[PDB]
């Protein structure tokens, strides 16, 4: 599978989409990003000429005018102009993100100092996700031979350290997937930037996230919340891959 | 001698309060380059286990240098304790005592032609309430803390139930520090209320009041709400952590998020309360070196109060993935949205202050300058943040450090060097060296930029906050931004260096107003320094 949801080296932008929910994201911030550079370099400009033009060398008395309405009215109204316009685009972004759809495939996920628990109810399949060089792996949080080997033999490479757990929750692809999130001990956070989603993972609380992947890879995500002393090392992994490879894996995990 | 920390005048605490703050400072600011030298690079070279083995001497030097990999066992709980220290320090400890305790304690009353504070002795004992706070936070670093090492690793909003199952009593000695604060800062509150109300000068009435004295005011009001619902949400956790109290732990029927809804009904307020002041001194600064009446002076003041009442119900934009209906989410969203109006009106009112002026480019106007582009900057980033369905994105990431750090390092901190050197003739008698206000400046200007920027990226990328290690991919911005704060720092150790000239041998202040007639108000009709017993 192809590695796809990840950080890049000098990365100035966001992760690779692979959901709807994702790329929706990706539009709405572009397009306020247009508009808040704008208005930047425009206050930005308005200072700069302000400066070369009014210095004192150049303007040797001063204006005294405190008011101009017309003037206003207008930086009054364009702002409030600007703000519904984003509104408008935005809330139905939001409108989509947090309507939970019908479920192909259900994940209930648990939030543990410091690990992921995953259960599937349909299939009555649970486990749980070490980071590739935690204690569990035999590690303790840092790279090392032993670390780049079993990044290696679990299908990743040294560049992965950090973010690739033992085992994967797998999905398929092109499938609407419901998690319901909560916290066994602390808050946890879980998210996974590819797939545009986060929720905290809250003690008492079941909370749900849905996505729905449009390709086949490897979608990687790190825990969000600050929850003690490993909070940097519990990530998550995400496989996503064909209908068929999915069942395949069910069943390997059938006890017959 | 200590006949200052006794001393119950208004101008005698208002300078208490700015050097402590600046003290404070140095030391939160000391964090963050050990911080950024750990963020320099991916994997952990300072932070190492095996540091603790030495004593509380040994082994600070030893975490100083860097070690291999393979003989730096991670220390994730030092990383936290680090920047939770950092946090509170700021929050509670820095900025807020010293433009609301320093400058608005020696300049307020004077705007206002007051000669004396209604309560001098509550103004005195609200600096030493600020002082055993301080060390009181201070002290909780070297107590027994979170995983049988010293200090509290939580992050500076202290959310359960992770605040409430650490271990030691770190935590709760940093709980003390804060009600310790929040005491100070109201008492202070009452203090500047009762003064602004009942002690103008004859003719001194509401609408001629200087717009300093107007951000000191509205900054007030939002502490007397604010500080006694955060006293609330810690006292609970006081409880819970000591006396049985299940306010926050589920076995008990209690709701970790209830905390977060009282925490950010104080935790948005105080950032106005941050900033509120600095946009007062920006106003004084920017009139007088464009020779020119701050435009639109009533918008001025009713664009403040607004902002200060629309901080109050907006809270849960720091909340938008903590588990809030979708109903909450979209409210929030457009009632935070609204805040970026009557900012705007504040920031045009200033270029138009500007327009038409003749302008002087000495230091106090640079800083106020870069303010407005920076905090410019910071604000709309606060709106993309502002949009719940993008903060699912970034949250808790590095974008949203990247957001505070312009309003507040970039924002709030330009308007305290700003003031600094627009007063520090005022105070003291002496003036500071233009050349080295410029140099200052410059080197904080694009230091600042550097370490902060970059941070957009690596939160676009999507490395979270909190993290003493982070994948090999965020190594390149990470590392611009670890050079900017090394270079930030230079700049601060020469400022203190600027202010330790400035006051032991700067040109010696011979006039009243050293600066135009434009700097027009009240403290430019005394002597610099003011006398002992004013108007
Ligand atoms: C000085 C301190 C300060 C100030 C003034 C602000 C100002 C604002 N903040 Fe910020 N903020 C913080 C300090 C501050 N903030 C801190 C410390 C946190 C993190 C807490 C933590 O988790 O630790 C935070 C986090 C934070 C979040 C939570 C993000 C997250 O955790 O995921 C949000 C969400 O909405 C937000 C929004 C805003 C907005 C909309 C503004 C507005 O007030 C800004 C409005 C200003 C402008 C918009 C610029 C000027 C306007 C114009 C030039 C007009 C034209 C512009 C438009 C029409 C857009 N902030
Ligand atoms: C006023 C608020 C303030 C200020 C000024 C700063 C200053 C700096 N901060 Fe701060 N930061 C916070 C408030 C602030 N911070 C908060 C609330 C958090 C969240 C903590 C948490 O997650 O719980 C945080 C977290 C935080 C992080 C993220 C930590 C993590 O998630 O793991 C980082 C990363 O680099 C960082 C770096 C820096 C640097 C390099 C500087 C500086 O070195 C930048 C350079 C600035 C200067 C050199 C000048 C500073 C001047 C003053 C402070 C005024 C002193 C007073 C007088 C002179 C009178 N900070
Ligand atoms: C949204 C971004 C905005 C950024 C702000 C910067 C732009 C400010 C432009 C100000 O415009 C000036 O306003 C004055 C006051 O309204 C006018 O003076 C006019 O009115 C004065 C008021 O009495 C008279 O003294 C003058 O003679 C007369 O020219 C003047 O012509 C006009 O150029
Ligand atoms: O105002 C709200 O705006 C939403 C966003 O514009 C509407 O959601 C509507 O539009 C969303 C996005 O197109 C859909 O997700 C919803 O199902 C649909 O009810 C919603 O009804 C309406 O009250
Ligand atoms: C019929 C049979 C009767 C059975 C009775 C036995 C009851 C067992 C008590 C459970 O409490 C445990 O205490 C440990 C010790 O405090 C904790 O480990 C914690 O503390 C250790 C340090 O002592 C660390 O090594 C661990 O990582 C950390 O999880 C552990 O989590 C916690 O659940
Ligand atoms: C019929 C009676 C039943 C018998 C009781 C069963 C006895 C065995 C329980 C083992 O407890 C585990 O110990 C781990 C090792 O201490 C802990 O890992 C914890 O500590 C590690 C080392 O610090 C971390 O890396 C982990 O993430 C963190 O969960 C883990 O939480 C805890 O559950
Ligand atoms: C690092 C923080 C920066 C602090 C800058 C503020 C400096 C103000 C110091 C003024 O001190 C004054 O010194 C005068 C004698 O010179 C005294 O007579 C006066 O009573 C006192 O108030
Ligand atoms: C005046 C500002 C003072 C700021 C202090 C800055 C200290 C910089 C320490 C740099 O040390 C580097 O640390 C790296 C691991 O991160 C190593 O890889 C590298 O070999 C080493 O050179
Ligand atoms: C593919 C590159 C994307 C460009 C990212 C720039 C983001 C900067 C955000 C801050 C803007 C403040 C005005
Ligand atoms: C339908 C879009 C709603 C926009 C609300 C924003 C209010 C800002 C003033
Ligand atoms: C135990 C290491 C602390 C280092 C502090 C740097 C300031
Ligand atoms: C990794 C070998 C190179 C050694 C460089 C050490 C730089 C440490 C300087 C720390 C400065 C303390 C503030
Ligand atoms: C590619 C943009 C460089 C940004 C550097 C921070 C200023
Ligand atoms: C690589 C080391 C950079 C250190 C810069 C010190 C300023
Ligand atoms: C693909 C094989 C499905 C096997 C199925 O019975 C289990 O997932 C449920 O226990
Ligand atoms: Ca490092
Ligand atoms: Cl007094
Ligand atoms: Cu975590
Ligand atoms: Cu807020
Ligand atoms: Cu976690
Ligand atoms: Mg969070
Ligand atoms: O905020």
């Amino acid at each position: 599978l192809e590695i796809i949801g990840r950080p890049q080296p000098g990365g100035t932008g966001f992760q690779p989409s692979a959901s709807p929910v994702a790329t929706q994201i990706h539009w709405l911030d572009g397009f306020i990003l247009v508009i808040i550079a704008a208005i930047t370099i425009f206050v930005t400009l308005l200072i700069l000429y302000a400066v070369w033009r009014f210095h004192e060398k150049r303007n040797k008395v001063p204006a005294r005018f405190t008011h101009n309405s017309p003037l206003e009215i207008a930086w009054t109204i364009v702002p409030i102009v600007i703000l519904v316009a984003i509104g408008a685009f935005s809330l139905p972004v939001l409108f989509n993100q947090q309507e939970i759809p019908e479920a192909d495939v259900t994940v209930k996920v648990t939030g543990y100092q410091w690990y992921w628990g995953y259960e599937y109810p349909d299939e009555e399949i649970s486990f749980e996700s070490y980071m590739i060089g935690s204690p569990a792996t035999g590690g303790d949080n840092r790279m090392s031979p032993e670390v780049e080997q079993q990044l290696i033999e679990a299908g990743y490479s040294r560049d992965e350290f950090l973010l690739a757990t033992d085992t994967a929750m797998v999905v398929p692809v092109n499938k609407t997937v419901v998690v319901q999130v909560t916290g066994a001990d602390v808050i946890h956070s879980w998210t996974v930037p590819a797939f545009g989603v986060k929720q905290d993972a809250v003690p008492g609380r079941l909370a749900q996230l849905w996505f729905r992947a449009e390709r086949e890879g490897i979608f990687f995500g790190q825990c969000s919340e600050l929850c003690g002393i490993s909070h940097a090392y519990m990530p998550i992994t995400v496989k996503v891959v064909s209908e068929e490879a999915y069942a395949a894996w069910l069943e390997q995990h059938h006890h017959h | 001698f200590t006949r200052w920390f006794m001393s119950t005048n208004h101008k005698d605490i208002g300078v208490l309060y700015l050097f402590t703050g600046g003290l404070v400072g140095l030391i939160s600011v000391a964090f963050t380059v050990y911080m950024r030298m750990e963020l320099m690079a991916p994997g952990v070279q300072f932070m190492c286990a095996e540091h603790l083995e030495s004593g509380l001497v040994k082994g600070f030097f030893q975490s100083l240098w860097p070690s291999a990999v393979e003989n730096c066992t991670p220390n994730g709980h030092l990383w936290n304790v680090m920047i939770t220290g950092h946090g509170i320090l700021m929050m509670f400890f820095v900025v807020i005592p010293a433009l609301f305790g320093g400058f608005g304690n020696y300049f307020m009353p004077l705007h206002i032609g007051a000669p004396a504070m209604a309560f001098p002795r509550m103004n005195n004992l609200s600096y030493w309430l600020y002082v055993a706070g301080t060390s009181l936070a201070v002290a909780s670093l070297f107590a027994p803390g979170g995983n049988g090492q010293l200090g509290s690793g939580i992050g500076w909003v202290l959310y359960p139930p992770l605040s409430t199952s650490e271990s030691g009593y770190s935590t709760d000695l940093a709980i003390f520090a804060v009600h310790l604060s929040g005491a100070s800062s109201i008492l202070g509150a009452i203090n500047m209320i009762t003064t602004f109300l009942n002690m103008r000068a004859p003719g001194m009435t509401m609408h001629k009041v200087p717009l300093f004295a107007w951000s000191i005011f509205v900054t007030a009001w939002l502490i007397l709400l604010a500080l006694p619902v955060l006293a609330g949400a810690i006292t609970m956790l006081l409880t819970d952590r000591n006396f049985g109290t299940t306010f926050f732990q589920p076995s008990g029927g209690g709701d970790p998020v209830l905390y977060q809804h009282i925490l950010w009904f104080f935790g948005h307020p105080e950032v106005y309360i941050i900033v509120l002041p600095a946009f007062g001194i920006v106003s004084h600064v920017i009139a007088t070196f464009a020779k020119k009446p701050i435009f639109g002076y009533l918008p001025m003041v009713y664009a403040m109060v607004a902002i200060g009442v629309l901080g109050f119900v907006v809270w849960a934009h720091h909340m938008y993935t903590a588990g809030l209906s979708l109903t909450q989410q979209s409210y929030f969203m457009m009632a935070t949205m609204v805040i970026a109006v009557p900012t705007g009106i504040k920031i045009f009112s200033w270029i138009a202050t500007m327009w038409g002026g003749s302008i002087e480019l000495k230091t106090p106007m640079l800083w106020a300058l870069g303010f407005l582009f920076l905090f410019t900057v910071g604000g709309v980033t606060g709106i993309v943040l502002s949009q719940a369905s993008v903060d699912r994105y970034y949250h808790d990431t590095y974008y949203v450090v990247a957001h505070f750090h312009y309003v507040m390092s970039l924002g709030a901190v330009f308007g305290i060097f700003a003031g600094i050197y627009f007063w520090i003739g005022k105070m003291s008698g002496r003036q500071y060296p233009e050349w080295a206000g410029k140099l200052h400046f410059w080197m904080m200007f694009v230091g600042a930029n550097l370490t902060f920027f970059p941070q957009h990226f690596l939160g676009r990328q999507g490395m979270p906050r909190r993290y003493i290690d982070y994948p090999e991919a965020f190594a390149t911005w990470n590392f611009v931004s670890s050079l900017g704060a090394f270079l930030s720092f230079a700049s601060f150790l020469f400022f203190l260096g600027v202010i330790f000239y400035t006051l032991t041998r700067g040109a010696r202040v011979t006039a009243n107003n050293y600066w135009n007639e434009h700097a027009d108000t009240l403290e430019w009709t005394l002597t610099s320094p003011p006398p002992e017993h004013t108007f």
